[PDB]
RNA sequence: AGAGUGUAGCUUAAAAGCACCCAACUUACACUUAGGAGAUUCAAUUGACGCUCUGA
RNA sequence: ACCUCGGAGCAGAACCCAACCUCCGAGCAGUACAUGCUAAGACUUCACCAGUCAAAGCGAACCUCAAUUGAUCCA
């Protein structure tokens, strides 16, 4: 079983992860096309 | 190979339909139709008329 | 012979030898999405349609939604997918921002311009909030094109049009039981002054919607004119007869249409006592017929015909004996 | 009785008349393509990118109702305007708007993968609990 | 050594051109493969045959091509076309030429 | 010093559509479902904050 | 050698077209037991026989296949 404050947790995991690496696939095709 | 059986309401209707089967396969019952029942009821097979 | 075509063949720019180069539809709904709008996109050959065919709200805007963002309850419930939202609110500011246009929209599919002004549209800019009183307790309200019984349409309604010189009408559209181009009259209150309705002139009194029995469904409309400056206005169902159209035509310069309303009703046994007691009539009961049925040229020998070929063709079931 | 003079036959200009009577066409054919026109009104629901849009479109073209997740109205009450509590909401919105403007009855043409989809399976029961059946009554002949 | 091919001719095609009236039930075009697909008011026997659902006139279209998503042969030639290529098909359509009917005055209760 | 000038990556889009990413299904890709961030450089059509080019 | 049926060329485009011309095949199989009942209107192998499709309706649920066959009488 699982709790709804660790649950919370993991979905702002999840959306930062996503932030991280869309920043990270962003400089990497600008260093690409660059 | 198939077998033409003709299955027999079982609503005591002398109501008969022909189908197939294969002739190695159990003998076969089905829910049909018997219109003069207006109603699905069991049909059994009773006799092969041909093996076709 | 082989005729040019007449303009761009479809899937000629894109042809090109580069197809293991070029991107595919990976996907059903990416080659539909293509495919309707290329369909939306007019052709030179015989297509289907042709026969049957500012700054500061963005700011607020921003701060809101950054607002929603930053209330944690609510990405919660995001998440958990479980969030609402207030409906009655949505429709509150629905009326205030885009309520008009959608309600042209209505009225525009339920053929009220086409019919009211001949094609010309305007945008119902001033929300008009009409209800016919049901009881003494409860009232049924009119939005766009909803269904209200001539049993509760009965009594005058109770409108409610927020604004600071007005003229309501209630005209219905298809009632006419002798013209297929005219309208019916319901009551018609000119020079109201401002919210208050009571205080209006009372040009023609108020009668019911009285769609005659198996005569489909017809729609009722209430008209809100802005009367720019005060202006003056010029049971028996020939005077009863109007035409918003030439109405209007006659106070165009002094009216703008800024409200609009509608309602469809079907017959009802109140419509039957309208007919009888208001109106002094027999009330016309009117029934769908069908063409009659297609049958081809009888012929002396229906070859390959089967026998029921006869009955197609005789009128009479019963027997008939000729001389005998 | 000059109030009894009554044309032979009526003239209801309504375009919904027939469509309400159960007695207009509905194009029938069609067999080959998708998705079918055998309808009076459809619930059309496009997922955008970004926003999601729910139509109520007659057999004609003419987009009878529109809910957009676009509209100030409903986007300043949802947190994301792209997940199934946005199609949720923007269906109870739509389910409002259709029994407002008289729409009682449309046929919903989903993909199979759009029917599996939780957010369309909420839409479809956010219109259901509105009072819209997604399901027209047949012509009558 | 070559037996066979006495077969007749199916005389299959068209059987009502554009602009034909049509009356509901006929036979528009019967066709051994999909040649016209149904348009509106158009109907599909068993074997490809288009009749006529509705009175009407029949007229021959151009129309985008979308099959129905469990079609899986024309939805993996759809996933193979590439991006911007609509698929057209000749579309036969019945233009409904009478009203479905007439509201009449019956009974002056 | 001078010219082109200017919406998140692209848009003869007007705050949108395509793009784009991870989570699950896939060996994997793709599809699909779930989610994710995103901009009209600043002041009154005009001037000046950032990029490209022409020179030293 | 062939005799009946179907597909493709000859016969490029409505239909139809011969050949002891060129080539492929068929004389089933599978699934279902509403593969039930009725019924407008149509197609038709150039006759007939035969063979096809089918709206609406009742009753219900919520056929694939190119050929894949054979009349009458009589049992
Ligand atoms: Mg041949
Ligand atoms: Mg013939």
């Amino acid at each position: 079983e699982l709790t709804f404050e660790e649950t919370e947790r993991r979905a702002l995991l999840l959306k930062k992860w996503s932030l991280y690496k869309q920043q990270e696939r962003k400089m990497e095709r600008d260093t690409i096309r660059a | 190979k198939n077998i033409l059986v003709r299955m027999v309401s079982e609503a005591g209707t002398g109501f008969c339909f022909n189908t197939k089967r294969n002739r190695l396969r159990e003998k076969l019952t089905l829910l049909h139709y018997d219109p003069v029942v207006k109603q699905r009821v069991l049909f059994v097979e009773k006799k092969k008329i041909r093996s076709l | 012979r082989r005729t040019p075509p007449l303009g761009p063949m479809p899937n000629s720019d894109i042809d090109l030898s580069n197809l293991e180069r070029l991107e595919k539809y990976r996907s059903f709904d990416r080659y539909r999405r293509r495919a309707e709008q290329e369909a939306q996109a007019p052709h030179w050959w015989r297509t289907y349609r042709e026969y049957f065919g500012r700054t500061q709200q963005l700011l607020e805007r921003k701060q809101a939604i950054q607002e929603l963002r930053a209330n944690v309850e609510e990405e919660r419930a995001a998440r958990l997918r479980t969030a609402s939202v207030p409906l009655d609110a949505v429709r509150a500011e629905w009326e205030r921002t885009c309520g008009p246009y959608h309600k042209q929209r209505l009225a525009e599919y339920y053929g009220l311009y086409r019919d009211l002004f001949h094609g010309a549209t305007f945008v119902p800019r001033v929300p008009l909030h009409v209800a016919y009183a049901v009881g003494e307790d409860d009232l049924m309200p009119v939005y766009c094109g909803n269904e209200v019984t001539p049993t509760e349409a009965a009594q005058a309604p109770e409108v409610t049009y927020e604004a600071e010189l007005w003229t309501l009408l209630l005209t219905s559209l298809d009632g006419h039981l002798l013209e297929p181009d005219a309208e019916y009259l319901h009551w018609l209150l000119t020079n109201i002054p401002g919210n208050r309705v009571a205080e209006g002139q009372v040009t023609c009194p108020y009668l019911p919607p009285f769609p005659a029995r198996g005569s489909g469904i017809h729609r009722l409309a209430f008209l809100l004119f802005k009367q720019d400056q005060p202006i003056d206005f010029s049971y028996q169902l020939a005077q009863r007869t109007f035409r918003t159209f030439d109405f209007y035509k006659k106070h165009q310069e002094t009216m703008t249409p800024a409200g609009l309303s509608f309602f469809q009703c079907r017959w009802d046994d109140s419509v039957t006592y309208i007919f009888h007691q208001l109106l002094d009539m027999r009330e016309p009961v009117f029934e769908f017929v069908r063409p009659p049925p297609y049958h081809p040229k009888q012929k002396r020998f229906p070859h390959r015909q089967p026998l029921r070929y006869l009955d197609r063709y005789r009128d009479s079931h019963e027997p008939t004996y000729g001389i005998y | 009785v000059e109030n009894e003079a009554v044309a032979p036959e009526f003239t209801n200009r309504n375009p919904r008349n027939l469509e309400l009577l159960s007695v207009a066409r509905k194009e029938r054919g069609w067999r080959t393509v998708f998705p079918s026109r055998e309808f009076w009104h459809r619930l059309r629901v496009i997922r955008t990118q970004h926003h999601v849009e729910a139509l109520v479109e007659h057999q004609n073209g003419k987009v009878v109702v529109s809910a957009s997740t676009r509209e100030w109205a409903i986007k300043k009450h949802l947190y994301s305007t792209r997940n199934v509590v946005a199609c949720e909401s923007i269906g109870r919105v739509l389910a409002q708007r259709c029994l407002e403007a008289g729409i009682n009855f449309m046929v919903y043409q989903p993909t199979p993968w759009e029917a599996a989809s939780d957010s369309m399976k909420r839409l479809q029961s956010a219109m259901t609990e509105g009072g819209v059946v997604l399901r027209e009554p047949q012509r009558i002949y | 050594k070559n037996l066979g091919g006495k077969s007749s001719g199916r005389r299959q095609g068209i059987k009502k051109m554009e602009g034909h009236y049509v009356h509901a039930g006929n036979i528009i075009a019967t066709q051994r493969h999909f040649r016209w697909h149904p348009g509106a008011h158009v109907g599909v026997g068993k074997n490809k045959c288009l009749y006529a659902l509705e009175e009407g006139i029949v007229r021959y279209t151009k129309e985008v091509y979308v099959p129905h998503p469990r079609n899986t042969e024309a939805v993996d030639l759809i996933t193979r076309l590439p991006k911007g290529a609509v698929l057209y098909k000749t579309f036969v359509h019945v233009v409904p030429a009478k009203p479905e009917g007439t509201f009449k005055l019956v009974a002056m209760l």
